[PDB]
């Protein structure tokens, strides 16, 4: 019983446990692209400010 | 030049709306430890994790 | 080793780029069916061509 | 308790609480439009001298 | 000289115009951090990347 215990547990841990190290390199993909749109964001809003002139 | 619309900043929101969106997804993952929290993540894989559950248990 | 031989052949039949065959044999010199060429120039005839050899058992 | 808390706060916040990003796309497109009414306000004003000569 | 028409006010609006449509395609690739967005940008670079998105997944 005890070793089909760790064996269902190991297949358990492979489909619903999260990849810590893979995450954390997603995680940081997205939050850089945040702050690239963020600060592309400013730069549309300033852009029609050339006409006023 | 038009200044009525910014479709520039249109486009450049749009695409921030959908980063932040899977930028929450990920803390998920990070704060629980576990790859599928919600129906959708995974609905097959969440049915034999839980079946799985049910004979660790 | 029945098992290592048809991992082995298994690799061959499914490396691919681009859905071209990479291992199979079609860029050999012999009997080659394709030719790959990198064309690496502003020009005509700029091109360069490769040589991937067959690799199953 | 605690998951219904979650969720019922997610959707309440995706009704009520605004878009800053999106919010701040109208406030400088509206801001624009004011200071070209005004340019174009005073034009007007100075489009009446024109025949006094 | 002519008053009528002002050829060099209708020159300087219409390079002026192309410049604003270059300036937009550029916010676009920046803030969504890819080089192509729509299509036509690059027609088979988009069907080649997206049969290895396909792969990816």
């Amino acid at each position: 019983l005890m070793n089909a215990y760790e064996n269902t547990q190991a297949s358990e841990s492979r489909i619903r446990d999260t990849d810590m190290a893979e995450q954390m390199t997603s995680f940081t993909r997205y939050q850089i692209l945040t702050q690239a749109a963020t600060s592309m964001l400013a730069q549309a809003n300033m852009k029609s400010q050339s006409v006023m002139r | 030049m038009i200044i009525n619309h910014n479709v520039s900043a249109i486009f450049a929101h749009r695409t921030l709306k959908s980063n932040d969106a899977n930028l929450s997804k990920d803390i998920e993952k990070l704060s629980s430890g576990m790859r599928i929290n919600k129906a959708g993540d995974d609905a097959s894989g969440l049915a034999v994790s839980e079946k799985m559950r049910t004979q660790i248990a | 080793v029945s098992q290592l031989v048809d991992e082995i052949d298994r690799i061959a039949s499914q490396a691919e780029f681009n859905k071209m065959k990479l291992l199979t044999g079609a860029f050999a010199r012999l009997n080659p069916t394709a030719s790959m060429w990198f064309h690496i120039g502003a020009n005509m005839h700029q091109r360069e061509r490769v040589y991937i050899e067959t690799m199953n058992t």
